């Protein structure tokens, strides 16, 4: 969209002329502003769209965004790097897996294991895999090893692949700036 | 290089159908003696240990100890192509990653070989802790297997309480309770017929009937079943498969306070 | 308090099943006389009959008439646990809410024991007018059994036109009509293979399909329906239960001004 | 009008089975020397030809010739409703609109008519060529409908080789890879338990293996298949109808294409 392109950056650029907004923001909010100017500019829209949207570790295949590229998987590389887009790495939540992965891919990772009732709703499945959870008695049969749960990630994330997430720091300071923009 | 001639192609295909659903994966253990089987399930709560002896082998040939990891899946898709009565001739080639699955139709007209692709697992080494029971019961199989599906409908936990007149197996759930017990045959001559019980102490336990109901999958494999049980050691379930090896199941008990939290 | 004793396991087997499509919950009452039901169907299109007379039970005691209102899904159930030869042991105490059926093995060897939970339902009794009927027919089960399942695929209304020699269950439906015309047999040695007919005057009605198809699950008590209609009277299909009692089923037939429209 | 009486109404149902997965509509062209029927397939891939003899008929007239286009669906349907040993007797009248089918019983007791609506269709014919073939193979039907559903869990092509000693079915997919050989025996006195190749020049196609599967369907028709195959040819599979005819199923190879590259 060019609206979102050409909105944001004006907001920025018309917040910029307030001395009291430079009092209000210390010297690292001003680097991480100055960071996201310093972006490509195609490299714009995907920190603007997924800002402007639901904050959930959702996978990229459901992404469908071309206007920038089809393999715009670089930019992706590059957010990464400068500490925007947080990829897969450090996934080791099992809440937040479980969302990610999908009902269908839910009642297959049911499947193959051995629970009861493999075939309900979607968050009774949730919080009947979270009941295995309550373990590290029988994992100790013969190793403790006790990474039930790793297991678990591991075979979700195989089931799942690829996903990311904004980190909560950027969210919140632009989050503060459009709402001193409003003023409302 | 590993070369077994099996003429008894159902007793191979019989113990896939045993360990088809409970166990995906799992390392096939071989040595100059004969065949180990030692995994877990996926829950991570049931453990299955075959011992295939090499005397029960036609031709038997391990020129040195292998481990392969093989899709139990994948097996009993191969396996269910070959008939009850063939001569299965299992042949492996040292770091190959081919199982050369060859089989003879007894017919002496039909010539039928498959490879299939070597996965690479993980070995764990589980303990087994060689520990006594004190309640032994040996039970034709059958009856076991309608025992354990009849009161899958009834309740989803049994209490075995291991009585000197009786095995009683009792479950509870909304629709009611129930309990089932037997009586030690006395006269009845027949193998396949005896309820004998070895009485120590009483005992009482209690086991989810969903792993009761996959372990008895593998009736077909003998006549009689061998259960072995005491205090606080998990549930052991034993067939003989004919004088070549042993099936067994390893099952914890339930913890107690598991239905109260 | 109520004990029965039935030696013929079976038909208590068979008579659930033929109830379990038909009737949730049902009102059993008892008597001296013996056991008695009478539950107008879930849909509230069909009524269903049975009676059960005491001399029938190898051992039949009730000291107070009583009605327990048994959810109906739940009785087959705890039913297909038992055998198809053990000696069931209905019993009822006193006031309590709990059945005590009990399964015992011909040899002695294998007790079954089970406890239901009542449920408490209002007794609805709907008066049977006694009256006689247009054409009464007694054919072997299985044939009829054969007859509504045929007609099933063809399409959903049969028309019964009994004459002086014989019947005529046609039907029809967009694929096309089936006109099945059995003819009337007297001289057979056995009484299971005679389908004689008694008729006063001439009779052609419809009815529904998916009821009769329902209508028919008690197939294995009998070999011989007893089906009997009359001028706007409701079908009646009779199975006789060895001599142990009747399965008298109901049905209104349909209007043909529904068909119009 | 056109009469037809056949005592083996089991024939007639055989047929339908195999024919009502491939094909929907198809017309019947009747002429005094029997009855034939060629369709070509749905997916525009493979061919179907029919043809039955009149003289193997118990009686059969037809004055004038008639295709009817009928639907294989709707009509597989009432056949399923007529007994394995019915005597059918198959007419329709010249004024084509409807299909009548007089199926009887054994015991001369029990009479089922059924009409059948026909349908207009295109008679599209095409002129297939008479020639020889390369490698042409006979061997029990039952054999190969087994091989072909043990090599459908493998992959979706099959490599035919006739060889020296027999053919040299090849199943290659992504779990493994599958090769089955049958020693060409002669010896054998049963012609049916006997596979018999005739030589003149080695040929290899490939076919896919969901068709083969279909192509199977007409298994219980006869116990012996005769394939036959050669150079840029569609494979030939045929099945003799007892002495009432026969039934040839046409499937064109792929296209082998430039994997090499």
């Amino acid at each position: 969209h060019p609206y979102y392109l050409r909105s944001f950056l004006v907001v920025l650029k018309t917040v910029l002329e307030n001395e009291d907004d430079m009092l209000l923001f210390d010297e690292q909010e001003k680097g991480i502003v100055t960071k996201f100017y310093q972006l490509s500019a195609t490299g714009q829209k995907l920190y603007v769209r997924l800002f402007q949207r639901k904050l959930s570790w959702i996978k990229m295949t459901k992404l469908e965004y071309e206007e920038i590229a089809l393999d715009l998987t670089p930019v992706i590389e590059e957010l990464t790097n400068a500490g925007f887009l947080q990829t897969e790495s450090e996934l080791q939540e099992l809440s937040e897996v479980l969302e990610l992965l999908s009902a269908p891919e839910l009642k297959s990772l049911a499947k193959t294991f051995h629970l009861v009732n493999p075939n309900g709703q979607k968050q009774q499945l949730v919080d009947a895999f979270l009941k295995l959870a309550k373990q590290h008695s029988v994992c100790t049969w013969g190793k403790n090893k006790p990474g039930i749960g790793a297991v678990i990630l591991k075979r979700a994330k195989a089931l799942a692949g690829q996903s990311v997430r904004i980190c909560k720091g950027p969210r919140a300071v632009f989050s503060r700036i459009l709402l001193l923009f409003s003023l409302t | 290089m590993f070369e077994a001639r099996l003429v008894q192609g159902s007793i191979l295909k019989k113990v896939l159908e045993a360990l088809k659903d409970l166990i995906n994966e799992a390392c096939w253990d071989i040595s100059s003696s004969g065949v180990n089987l030692q995994s877990m399930d996926s829950s991570h709560v049931s453990l299955v240990q075959l011992t295939l002896r090499s005397e029960g082998f036609d031709t038997y040939r391990c020129d040195r100890n292998l481990a392969m990891g093989v899709n139990l899946t994948s097996m009993s898709k191969i396996l269910k192509c070959a008939g009850n009565e063939d001569i299965i001739t299992l042949r492996a080639e040292d770091n190959a990653d081919t199982l050369a699955l060859v089989f003879e139709a007894p017919n002496q007209e039909k010539v039928s070989d498959y490879e299939m692709k070597l996965m690479d697992l993980d070995v764990e080494q589980l303990g087994i802790p060689e520990q006594e029971y004190s309640c032994v019961v040996k039970m034709p199989s059958g009856e076991f297997a309608r025992i354990c599906r009849d009161l899958s409908h009834i309740g989803d936990a049994v209490v075995i309480s291991c009585a000197k007149d009786g095995v009683k197996f009792s479950a509870s759930g909304e629709l009611g309770n129930g309990n089932i017990k037997l009586s030690q045959t006395s006269n009845v001559d027949k193998e396949e017929e005896a309820v004998t019980i070895e009485m120590n102490e009483p005992v009482q336990l209690t086991f989810a009937l969903r792993y009761l109901n996959f372990f008895t999958k593998a009736t077909p494999l003998s006549s009689t079943v061998t259960l072995s049980m005491s205090a606080d050691v998990p549930l052991v379930v034993e067939y003989k498969i004919a004088d070549m090896g042993h099936l067994k199941y390893y099952l914890a008990p339930k913890i107690e306070d598991e239905e109260g939290s």
